[PDB]
């Protein structure tokens, strides 16, 4: 299913996307697909969708999203930076 | 500097809304017709061949919010001119009847049509 | 009877248990669609089984069948109908041990009819 980084071990109950967002906030850096899949032991399709879904939950997560060159490998990928998360 | 009728075929698209919500989809152009979809919505339009393209957007997956957070069917306006590039397109598409609401679409050509 | 023109969402699951989601569009005898990593095309010869060509455009993401080139899928007509739900068994041409199970759900007819 998925693994929970030691960074955020103490949030076992929260839904995956909250868990990911919180972890992201703790990196303070632009996070891509591969960064997430790595750290949560999920596959890449799943990692992409998580980013997509997070970006649609603006009442919960405050973030920015750019689409940027990497590599390259002359392509762009979606990266996300998560300011903070509301759990109330 | 070229009109919106350019190559028939299949495109991948990436889009980002004015509030930085995003999505991934595919899009197919076939004559005067535009069809495509993603994980939560589908879209269609006719190339009126003289005007702006009206693209109709319908949500089929209610577990996931619209990228513009609209809770019914809406329409996007796609500009007549598109400007072109080498297998890459960047488009500004606003919601019909409200210009402050929009998506930036990054489209990449994959393949011609088999017929 | 015969499958309806329109836009379909599809879910597919392989024998290696990878799964994925895509869209599929039917426009007469022309079948086209794709997902996050690959796209597909075929024509309904309307007398045989349908051959569907799968092309990978994003190799940063694995095929659900873990094939890392272009391949062909076989879709049998027998199961295609005019229902709003469809379930399909589709194997790789020349290899039945490699396959995907597809569930198709009808969303919407086409804007210019026939």
């Amino acid at each position: 299913d998925y693994v929970i980084p030691d960074s955020v071990k103490n949030y076992d109950g929260e839904p995956l996307y909250i868990l990911v967002s919180l972890w992201c906030k703790l990196q303070e850096k632009w996070i891509s697909r591969n960064d997430i899949a790595e750290a949560f032991g999920i596959n890449l399709r799943r990692a992409s969708f998580i980013i997509t879904y997070i970006s649609r939950r603006k009442e919960k997560i405050s973030f920015r999203v750019r689409y940027v060159s990497y590599g390259n490998l002359h392509y762009k990928r979606l990266e996300i930076f998560i300011y903070d998360v509301n759990l109330e | 500097a070229a009109s919106m009728i350019m190559k028939d075929g299949i495109y991948s698209i990436i889009f980002i809304s004015n509030e930085d919500s995003c999505g991934e989809g595919i899009l197919i152009k076939n004559g005067n017709m535009i069809t495509g979809g993603d994980i939560a919505s589908v879209y269609q339009g006719v190339l009126s061949e003289d005007e702006d393209i009206i693209l109709h957007v319908h949500r089929y997956n209610y577990e996931i919010p619209s990228v513009l957070n609209i809770e019914q069917d809406y329409q996007l306006v796609i500009p007549k001119k598109v400007l072109s590039n080498d297998n890459n397109l960047t488009l500004h598409c606003h919601v019909r009847g409200n210009e402050k609401l929009f998506v930036d679409v990054y489209a990449k050509f994959i393949e011609p049509l088999v017929i």
